[PDB]
RNA sequence: CGCCCGGGGCCGAGGGUCCGCGGCCUCCUCCCC
RNA sequence: GCCGCGCCGCCGAGGCGGGAGGGCCCGCGGGAGCCGCCAGGGGUCCGCGGCGAUGUCGGUGUCCCACCCGACCCG
RNA sequence: ACGAGUAGGAGGGCCGCCGCGGUGGGCGCGGAAGCCCCGGGCGAGGGCCCGGGUGGAGCCGCCGCGGGUGCAGAUCUUGG
């Protein structure tokens, strides 16, 4: 099989080993140094047809080709970041949406960077749904959900809007009770956390976010 | 003497239409309707003219004969092509590319023939 | 006349962005080949001094 | 068929003659850069040894007076004396906040004396020279301000003097060489920004709390805030 | 309430010149420059009411309108901040309320 | 009918350059006249006065003369002046002249619809 | 840039390679499955 | 003050030749070769949400008005 | 790379006006010129195009050509 990169990343864009150190690590001294058409048969003989025939229409004008760039990867291939305060089990605070000011429990970061967020539903009526980390305030309260098993099918396509009235399907309810049945026993170990997740967050007189510790 | 005839018809022609900062030519053998040296349809010994057919369907590829220079009655050879869109373009492409007849106006005549068929 | 002409310079060169070599690594090592070696010896020496 | 394969390898040998030619020039400027990397350190450690020698014997080791100077024009173009306005053109300082290196001699210091209220010069170190040529460094090819992106521009117009890469240009400006005149004149005047953090007083001399005049080693602080 | 109280203290100006494309906000709790760092990048909103009804995202149309902005940098040493809005703030908003949202969050 | 490309047109100034003291007098038309007075404030470009149209306000050459729809205006008077826009119809729209009758405007509109040429005044008189 | 990491603001003008690496071109071992 | 020798001091200003080993290094030994990566000749997404004909959407620069700032009448 | 400007000089104008030779198989009672417009626009500007209304018979683009060719001033002239 293809061996891994024998040059560890010392720094960004810098390899740990030189050209001569990698030559010894790889032992390079042991090394040394169409069909654009298809044929078909018919009932006057055989006809050779051409794949991708010439266009039947040409526009009056055409846009020139763009220049070649680099580093402009699509969104699916982008690097995903996550704040160090957002660890699996932290109680987040939603800022936008209908559930704004409500407190949720962070479970896992999805491949597209969005955070899998749960209420749970049995506490503050917030099901398993995505949530952006930019629109979320992470508190300093963490619950140990290392034993919580999240099913693999909870991907971004699972929470992608199906695009005439929305209705929660039986799969969403089953995946809700599968995760809630594991969070409720460990939430009860932390006293006064059942009502803390029920409560909503809001700024009162004299409370300034630049000096409030979350 | 195309370049000699160009300097006369460069800015003085009954076909030149100068307005809205644009210059268009109304000569019959112009493919882009553009008043330029290359696309001017009366200046060169080899001109390509893609006109609509006399009826509502088909195009007319007008070529300028080699010996038909100072005799306008027998100077242009018209080619009526009434086929499907893909085959009509293949005919115009072969008239220009295979004959080495104004290869610079090859795609200019294909885009004009495509607009006439609409 | 064609025998007397030069090669037609059909290559169009445009203005370059001039990325900062002090901040961009690949630009620095394009002007200074030893810059990658000095950067590597400086990081490894810092880890050795720690 | 035989002519095609023959004319094909002639194109391949043309490309092979270029890639090998690049690796040779890159290997040369690699060894020049590592030699400068070692020379820049030795020059400093030599003076430390000689200074420790004199202090050990109770004597004094007077270092050599600086040969290089970076001159920044601080005043504008309104109301300038004709003699002062002529010297500022000979230093290529035709606008406010621009810098050019000057090879210090008696014919140059007296020119810097005739324009002290309009300039703020000193003795730049190696970091100051490298940052100016890397970030603010531009080239004068045909009186055209060309940015320094590749070593081909330097080797084309300074190759006959032994300057092939940017490190050769920095080594010629910092350590004044035999080709400092052509190397410095090949660099476009550094269009510097306003001093981040503000000045002290632009109309007075640096000794009396201002900014004009000659700040011997304090010009580096001014470069960090303007570069 | 999910936004911080701020006051439109005026535009970025000198003494005889005014740059209306930049606004000076005064946050109710920020009275020092070392405290403005938390608000760098927060969404700003000038919510007001008009006569004609306008469409509301995620709701029914009403008279409420808004001009969105964002805190860009600090201003001075007394906790003032600068904000740039998609449309320059109208001069009638001087001394009125500006909602400083808690997003984009960095906590 | 959509143009070939509809870029974001940037206009450095939308207001009109009014003539100095064009409001205080009905005899002074709004058409711009460069003030040449020896003590004129606008000529000496004092702060707070009317601005002087100079080069620098010129729009981008790529988006100059482009209508808000993306096309460029071109005045036509008959069928022949319309058929020259057959090609490059993705970059120029037709505009029927004002002095042509409603009898001939119907023919120019029905012919431009066949040639996929956009008319800025398709239903003018009818 | 002396070495590394991070944050905020502003914008993407143009539109027919150079410079760094890594895997394989050599056989295996361990971790992960 | 020069010149010669000797002693001594000089992070390693240092250079040469060799010797006991220990171990840190090399644009030495890797390129007319295929594949990818990218701090590499100026931006892209092969990411996404809300709103929908009788009251809403965009424009309405040049119709009125309001406020902050600037602003004295031309020749 | 550069960009101030009176007096002044020079160039460009697909700025505008009147008339002429050409030219557009131009335009027009199915409505020309003029005039009005909280109509749509374009140009950095001179200006221009389009729409509506009014009007009732001529009018315009392009290449050249000829000027009695562009007004806020002159205690300007005439009229209101
Ligand atoms: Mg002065
Ligand atoms: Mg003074
Ligand atoms: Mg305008
Ligand atoms: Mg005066
Ligand atoms: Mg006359
Ligand atoms: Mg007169
Ligand atoms: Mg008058």
């Amino acid at each position: 099989k293809h061996h891994c990169s024998r040059n560890p990343v010392l720094a960004r864009g810098i390899g740990k080993y030189s050209r001569s150190a990698m030559y010894a690590r790889k032992a390079l001294y042991k090394r040394k140094f169409p069909k654009v058409t298809v044929t078909k048969t018919v009932g006057g003989g055989t006809r050779v047809v051409k794949l991708r025939k010439m266009p039947r229409y040409y526009p009056t004008e055409d846009v020139p080709r763009k220049l070649l760039s680099h580093g402009k990867k699509p969104f699916s291939q982008h690097k995903r970041k996550l704040r160090s305060s957002i660890t699996p089990g932290t109680v987040l605070i939603l800022l936008n949406g209908r559930h704004r000011g409500k407190r949720v429990v962070f479970l896992k970061q999805l491949p597209t960077g969005l955070l899998l967020v749960t209420g749970p539903l049995a506490i503050n009526r917030i099901p398993l749904r995505r949530a952006h980390q930019k629109f979320v305030i992470a508190t300093s309260t963490k619950v140990d959900i290392s034993t919580v098993k999240i099913p693999k099918h909870l991907t971004d396509s699972y929470f992608k809007k199906k695009k005439e009235k929305y209705s929660v399907t039986q799969q969403r309810k089953a995946d809700q009770k599968f995760v809630d049945s594991q969070l409720l026993p460990l939430i009860k170990k932390e006293p006064q956390l059942r009502g803390y997740l029920r409560s909503a967050f809001f700024l009162s007189n004299g409370m300034y976010p630049h000096k409030l510790v979350f | 003497s195309a370049h000699l005839q160009w300097m006369v018809i460069r800015n003085c022609s009954s076909f030149i239409v100068k307005r809205n900062h644009q210059v268009f030519s109304t000569e019959p053998n112009n493919l882009k309707a553009r008043n330029s040296f290359r696309y001017n349809g009366l200046i060169h010994k080899k001109t390509v003219g893609v006109q609509p057919a006399a009826d509502g369907k088909g195009v007319i590829v007008v070529l300028k004969k080699r010996a038909g220079q100072r005799k306008p009655a027998t100077s242009y050879e018209k080619i009526s092509i009434n086929k499907n869109s893909r085959s009509t373009l293949s005919s115009v492409r072969h008239i220009i590319r295979k004959n080495n007849y104004r290869k610079d106006l090859r795609m200019a005549a294909l885009r004009r023939a495509s607009a006439i068929l609409k | 006349i064609q025998r007397a002409l030069r090669a037609p310079n059909k290559k169009v060169k445009r203005r370059e962005l001039k990325k900062n070599p002090l901040k961009n690594l690949r630009i620095m090592m394009r002007l200074n080949p030893y810059a990658k070696t000095a950067r590597r010896h400086a990081i490894l020496q810092q880890l050795e001094n720690i | 068929r035989k002519q095609f394969a023959a004319a094909k390898l002639k194109r391949v040998k043309k490309i092979l003659a270029a890639k090998k030619l690049r690796k040779t020039k890159r290997k040369v400027i690699f060894k020049r850069a590592e030699s400068y990397y070692k020379e820049y350190r030795q020059i400093y450690r030599k003076e430390v040894r000689l200074a420790r020698i004199a202090r050990k014997a109770g004597n004094f080791y007077v270092p050599a007076e600086p040969k290089l100077a970076f001159v920044i024009r601080i005043r504008g173009i309104n109301g300038v004396s004709p003699k002062v306005r002529k010297v500022l053109q000979l230093l290529r300082l035709r606008q406010i906040f621009n810098g050019t290196f000057v090879k210090l001699n008696k014919a140059s210091i007296n020119m810097l004396r005739l324009a002290e209220p309009y300039i703020a010069w000193g003795y730049p170190n190696l970091k100051s020279v490298r940052q100016l040529i890397y970030k603010r460094g531009y080239l004068k090819i045909k009186n055209q301000r060309i940015p320094m992106t590749d070593n081909s521009l330097i080797e084309k117009y300074l190759g006959k003097k032994g300057l092939m890469c940017v490190e050769d240009l920095i080594h010629e400006i910092y350590t004044v060489g035999k080709n400092f005149k052509a190397a410095n004149n090949f660099l476009w005047p550094f269009k510097l920004s306003s001093p981040r953090g503000g000045m002290n007083k632009k109309t007075t001399h640096f000794v009396e709390g201002g900014d004009a005049g000659n700040r011997e080693d304090q010009i580096n602080r001014m470069i960090r805030r303007m570069n | 309430r999910l936004w911080c109280k701020a006051t439109f203290a005026g535009y970025k100006r000198g003494l005889r010149n005014q740059r209306e494309h930049t606004a000076l906000l005064k946050i109710e709790g920020v009275y020092a420059r070392d405290e403005t760092e938390f608000y760098f990048g927060k969404r700003c909103a000038y919510v007001y009411k008009a006569k004609n009804n306008t469409v509301t995202p995620g709701g029914k149309p009403n008279r409420t309108r808004v001009i969105w902005g964002k805190v860009t940098r600090a201003h001075g040493n007394s906790g003032m901040v600068r904000a740039k809005f998609r449309s320059n703030l109208p001069a009638k908003a001087i001394g009125h309320r500006i909602r400083v949202m808690l997003y984009p969050s960095r906590i | 009918l959509r143009p070939l490309t509809k870029p974001k047109i940037v206009k450095k100034r939308t207001k009109k350059f009014i003539r100095h003291q064009s409001d205080r007098y009905v005899k002074i038309s709004r058409n711009w006249r460069k003030p040449r007075g020896i003590d004129n404030r606008a000529r000496r470009r004092f702060k707070g006065q009317i601005l002087m149209p100079n080069i620098g306000y010129g729009s981008n050459k790529k988006t100059k003369h482009m209508l808000p729809t993306g096309f460029k205006k071109f005045l036509v008077h008959n069928i022949k002046e319309l058929e020259v826009l057959m090609m490059s119809n993705k970059s120029f729209c037709a505009e029927i002249a004002h002095n042509v009758s409603s009898k001939n405007r119907k023919t120019i509109v029905e012919r431009a619809a066949q040639l996929a040429i956009k008319v800025t005044n398709p239903n003018a008189r009818l």
